[PDB]
């Protein structure tokens, strides 16, 4: 219904980015 | 044919004599004599109570003698009795004909009358043993719509009709006892005297009259308005009466002077009065209008003081209580409002 | 769609397994290479003396999960110590050769619309309630419509206000690399259920508005006291019947996140299909109302082939009230995972829906003749 | 919180409860004022010595109350105001007289322009079509000396009822219709309308003809509140 | 009391001319519509011509259309009906009329019993 | 008889019966009116608004 999908897509973007921040920080101890 | 011309000449000359006698009997205008007298001052009035429940427009209303209850008839086919202190509804009488144009409250509080386009009048017994109201009498007999009722007392009521007549009835007998003829257009409203001894009646010919219930006979015939007289009422002393007509606006007459004293006009006012009633001291003439307002004219001055704006459709009835505490105005928007 | 938590847990297990392996085999084979030291990024327990020792990419990292099994040639020192590149504790940069502003733009656009719309709807509801001459069943349905729009606006603001609470705050991330967060609170989960309910209750106060308009033109009037109760129940109660089952399904079979990600599209059909049904019915009502209007304009017999101007005005003033702009893309579901199409679908739906409250408020409370006469009269009666 | 006043407040709620189920009857019926000429007034096909006459008929489970004013005096500028809230005014004209037709035109014009009737639509019954057919076909009385404009009027693009209508009778028939339509369209503001119909002395399909025009009137009234029209 | 005095009636050969002047007093003048109603012997009374407040909305009965002319003199408090080509079918009492209301565009004034603001009457007779 | 003369006779006798009645001066009538008002002005509520304490329409 728009806001439902927009949010789902948005959440996936924020979720994927957070995992990146964990792969770029674990690397830096 | 020559006798008709002779009678017309006689009537014209007698009217000239009448108008000349009324002339030169007036030395100073009411405006000039009321010149030093101070203005009332702009009066502010506010709705204290708004009575809701009527479906269609309201055509009439009447305060009770206690100045506490009032009846109001609406063209949805009902007339109901309020308690203006608590906004509670005491009775709700369903009518037989939905086209009711007038109503009245008996002085004793025992009865309520109503009538309308249908040429009849119905008396309703309020204080009944069973507790359920019922029509106690139907005063049939005259043609033309009935436009005002005013109980003289229990078992005597006077009616005005559109057949250019007025009648006096006997409730328990149910028969006309006296009939007052002489008006040429429809009689729109009548007001009983404070002493319940005479009454006035303005008609759709721009002319008023004074009667006497003892023997049906017109006493005076005041002219001056230019179109249909819509409402009329007595001044508290009973020595005057103010009638507001469609012509432009309102006027005041005195029975004993037999001539209009002074008028109540203004350039902006362009419709016609619909209902009129004086205040307790005869110092505040109130008047309905087609412009949805209800101006508050001081009797002695030709300048209005207050305005009772608040109604959405046109104002059809208003009446001041017997104690003067309150003022009610029904209107075509199907609401009553109690100003104080 | 790898969870941070999933990744985190995965790493923790990898680390535990590595610690166990290092304790099992810490001793060097030749005693002339790097010692078995497990770094946070990777173990690299083995060491090549003065050579390159391939250290395979970690067994747990979303980034490279699909990446091949390339290693990390640790160029260690023959002296037995770790080498140094540019005064850094470790060279071997072969370490892990392993591996949108549109959403922001849409956010800004619809946040602005919901703002300008919530404000105007509050003003409109105040106007429409205050005057007391406008109380009628029509305007009561309108008042509930405005309330539904307002709830939608607040729901959206709140909804994205908590989204970053358990994400953007580095506090959360630090607390997710260790313990628990706001992601596990039930409060959070219910913020998003509230959002689903408030949106669904908005499509059903458009359906109610259209059905009420249709029943005036078509059917004989019935009790205005009972129809209103039925309409209130439909507008506010029917949404529960399919937003509570959705909440139950999410709590049972799909609880990851805070019910924000529609991982299983089927479970998302349960709180969508009803909305498509409502907007389809409202579209039918829109078509039939417009054909009635054109019938009246033709039969007026005063038509001078300018009826298209008046009919255009009527169609444009009826579009926001029934929410018919929503139908042009309603059948392009999320099985159409495109790019430009998806963007457009989202752009048009979010943008028009956001300003729909503003358009309804204007058209039905600010330029309405009745409400304009309420003011003119109130201004005249001001002295 | 009083004690004796409880009975009064209880009483005022029985009344409110009774008034509440009268509101939903008063709004479920349509009130029609049946005006027109002295003759041609036919409230009998639609199926205590004075006042006003009321006949109730039901079409498609919709209730209509039609009030035929009777036993009133000639002047009617004052009791006509009672009917400002009726759904429609039925005006019945006796065509085929040519003599009091102008006196019926002026009568309809006053209805149209009255201050309290500007929003009430009229349903126009050009009654007595049978007498009109005989009158023109006979040719003894000719409609030219009452309306000179009939020497130039040409029949418009319309629907003759049956194949067999003389062009003359279908021309005079529509000419009178247009005379009322000139009056109706002069007050150009589209807040009320006039629906013309050629009725006969007896027509079964005459109650429904009133039904359809009230149905149009109500729909047109609802669409105005939504500014859709 | 309102008055409406009319004058001009007399014997005229067919096709002749007359002028009917309406003298009014006792009521606002400009504010009203004014009408002409005549009563031919042996039948009821009928409306003829009308003229609005300003004097810009003339309208005629078809019978006398293109034959009679009306004019209002507000300053003189008078109304006129110029008569051009008489027929022996216009032989009738004439009755200057007034509308019952001011500032209004309708009038129920043809009535046959007691309409008040109506002239007393002049007889016009056309014969040989 | 057309009865028009009969009606005119009763009309003219009505007019005559109204001519021979007493007259007074309008100044005296206005003075009496002024008097009524002044004498009951104190009591008239809409002229001098009553305190809310008594006002039953508080
Ligand atoms: C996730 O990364 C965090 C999100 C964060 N912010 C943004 O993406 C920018 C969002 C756009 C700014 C907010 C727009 C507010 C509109 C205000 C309307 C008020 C109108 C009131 C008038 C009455 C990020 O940095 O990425």
């Amino acid at each position: 219904h728009s806001q439902g999908t927009f949010t789902s897509d948005l959440s996936k973007q924020k979720e994927s980015k957070a995992a990146q921040d964990f792969i770029e920080w674990l690397k830096a101890g | 044919q020559s006798e008709l011309d002779q009678l017309r000449q006689e009537a014209e000359q007698l009217k000239n004599q009448i108008r000349d006698a009324r002339k030169a009997c007036a030395d100073a205008t009411l405006s000039q004599i009321t010149n030093n007298i101070d203005p009332v001052g702009r009066i502010q009035m506010r709705t204290r109570r708004t009575l809701r429940g009527h479906l269609a427009k309201i055509y009439a209303m009447h305060w009770g003698t206690d100045s506490r209850l009032l009846v109001s008839a609406s063209q949805d086919g009902k007339l109901i009795i309020w308690d203006s202190y608590t906004t509670n509804k005491v009775h709700a009488i369903p009518l037989r004909s939905s086209w009711v144009m007038t109503c009245a409250y008996a002085p004793s509080g025992n009865y309520v009358a109503c009538g309308g386009l249908d040429n009849i009048c119905s008396i309703y017994n309020l204080k009944t043993r069973e507790g359920n109201v019922r029509v106690s009498r139907e005063l049939a007999g005259h043609t033309g719509y009935l436009s005002c009722c005013r109980f003289l007392d229990d078992n005597q009521i006077v009616t005005s009709s559109g057949d250019t007549t007025c009648a006096l009835w006997d409730i328990e007998t149910g028969q006309q006892t006296t009939t007052f003829t002489g008006h040429t257009g429809d009689v729109m409203s009548l007001s009983l005297a404070p002493d319940t001894r005479l009454f006035v009646s303005g008609a759709c010919d721009a002319s008023a009259k004074l009667w006497d219930v003892r023997e049906g006979m017109c006493r005076q015939t005041f002219t001056g308005h230019e179109s249909d007289i819509n409402a009329i009422c007595f001044f508290p002393n009973g020595n005057a009466f103010a009638t507001g007509s469609d012509d432009a606006t309102c006027r005041l007459f005195d029975l004993r002077a037999d001539q209009e004293l002074m008028t109540y006009s203004h350039d902006n006012i362009i419709c016609g009065i619909t209902s009129v009633s004086f205040s307790k001291s005869g110092r505040l003439l109130l008047a309905g209008y087609d412009d949805f307002n209800c101006n508050v004219w001081d009797a002695l001055k030709a300048d209005r003081a207050g305005v009772l704006a608040g109604h959405d459709n046109r104002v059809s009835c208003l009446g001041v209580t017997d104690d003067g505490m309150a003022v009610a105005t029904g209107s075509w928007d199907s609401f009553l409002k109690i100003w104080n | 769609t790898v969870s941070l938590w999933e990744t985190v847990q995965k790493w923790r297990e990898y680390r535990r397994q590595c610690q166990r392996s290092l304790t099992e085999d810490p001793p060097p084979a030749t005693d002339l290479f790097c010692n078995r030291t497990f770094d946070e990024y990777a173990c690299w327990p083995d060491g090549e003396p003065g050579s390159f020792v391939n250290v395979s990419c970690p067994w747990y990292l979303p980034w490279a999960s699909s990446v091949p099994q390339g290693h990390v040639y640790r160029f260690c020192t023959a002296e037995g110590l770790w080498l140094q590149k540019d005064n850094s504790s470790l060279p071997w940069r072969d370490l892990s050769e392993c591996e949108e502003e549109q959403l922001l733009f849409l956010y800004i656009i619809y946040t602005v619309g919901y703002a300008l719309s919530f404000s105007a709807l509050v003003i409109a509801s105040a106007i429409l309630l205050g005057f007391r001459h406008l109380h009628c069943t029509r305007n009561y349905i309108h008042l509930n419509l405005f309330a539904s729009f307002i709830l939608r606006a607040l729901s959206v603001f709140i909804k994205d206000a908590a989204l970053k609470w358990m994400y953007s705050t580095a506090a959360q991330q630090h607390q997710w690399d260790g313990l628990l967060s706001y992601q596990d609170s039930l409060s959070c989960r219910l913020v998003f259920l509230l959002m689903q309910y408030c949106v669904a209750a908005n499509y059903y106060w458009l359906l109610v508005e259209g059905v009420y308009l249709y029943t005036l033109l078509a059917f004989s009037v019935l009790s205005e006291q009972w129809i209103f109760r039925l309409y209130v129940s439909i507008g506010w109660g029917v949404p529960l019947l399919f937003v509570v089952p959705w909440g139950i399904v999410k709590y049972l079979y799909e609880d990851e996140g805070c019910w924000t990600r529609n991982s299983n599209m089927n479970y998302w059909l349960i709180i969508r299909l009803p909305i498509l049904f409502a907007i389809g019915v409202n579209f039918l009502i829109f078509v039939r109302v417009i054909c009635i209007v054109v019938s009246k304009l033709k039969a007026n017999l005063m038509c001078k082939t300018d009826i298209k101007c008046r009919l255009a005005k009527s169609t444009l003033t009826l579009i926001p009230l029934l929410g018919t702009h929503e139908v042009i893309f309603a059948f392009v579901m999320d099985e159409h995972a495109r790019g430009t199409l998806r963007f457009i679908k989202l752009f048009t739906e979010l943008s028009f829906t956001s300003f729909q409250g503003l358009m309804v408020a204007i058209l039905y409370c600010f330029v309405n003749n009745e409400v304009q006469l309420e003011f003119r009269k109130s201004w005249e009666r001001w002295r | 919180l009083s004690a004796e006043d409880k009975a009064a407040v209880e009483r005022s709620k029985m009344i409110e409860k009774q008034l509440q189920k009268d509101k939903q009857v008063y709004r479920a019926t349509h009130r029609l004022l049946l005006l027109g000429a002295d003759n041609s007034g036919k409230s009998t096909i639609v199926k205590k010595t004075s006042g006003i006459f009321e006949t109730k008929f039901q079409v498609d489970k919709v209730n209509f109350h039609m009030f035929d004013v009777g036993a009133q005096r000639d002047e009617r500028r004052k009791w006509i105001q009672c009917f400002n809230d009726v759904t429609a005014i039925i005006f019945v004209v006796d065509s085929s007289d040519y003599n009091r037709l102008q006196e019926a035109l002026n009568d309809f014009k006053s209805i149209w322009n009255n201050r309290w009737l500007r929003t009430i639509s009229v349903i126009l019954f050009l009654n007595k079509q049978d007498l009109l057919a005989e009158k023109v076909l006979a040719g003894k009385s000719k409609i030219e000396d009452y309306f000179p404009e009939f020497a130039r009027y040409t029949t418009p693009e319309d629907a003759t009822p049956e194949p067999g209508e003389d062009p003359r009778v279908t021309r005079a028939k529509y000419f009178i219709r247009d005379e009322f339509l000139r009056i109706s369209t002069a007050s150009g503001d589209g807040r009320h309308y006039c629906y013309p119909h050629f009725t006969c002395a007896v027509d079964t399909e005459n109650i429904r003809r009133v039904f359809n025009d009230c149905r149009d009137i109500i729909q047109r009234m609802h669409l105005r509140q939504y500014e859709l029209l | 009391q309102v008055q409406l005095q009319e004058s001009g009636g007399g014997l005229v050969q067919p096709g002749g001319s007359l002028r009917l002047s309406c003298a009014a007093s006792g009521f606002t003048f400009s504010n009203y519509k004014m009408n002409w109603v005549r009563q031919a012997p042996g039948k009821g009374l009928e409306w003829v011509s009308d003229i609005s407040q300003s004097g810009a909305s003339i309208s005629y009965t078809g019978s006398v259309k293109g034959r009679f002319t009306i004019s209002r003199d507000n300053a003189k408090n008078t109304l006129y009906l110029q008569m051009n080509s008489l027929k022996p079918e216009d032989t009738a009492v004439y009755y200057c009329a007034r509308c019952p209301a001011p500032f209004t565009r309708d009038c129920f004034d043809v009535t046959s019993t007691t309409y008040a603001y109506r002239g007393q009457g002049t007889q016009v007779t056309v014969s040989s | 008889n057309t009865a028009s003369i009969a009606q005119a006779r009763k009309l003219v006798e009505q007019l005559k019966m109204e001519a021979n009645i007493d007259r007074i001066k309008v100044s005296k009538a206005a003075a009496d009116l002024m008097a009524y008002c002044e004498a009951h002005a104190k009591e008239d509520p809409l002229l001098t608004p009553v305190p809310a304490s008594e006002n039953p329409f508080r």
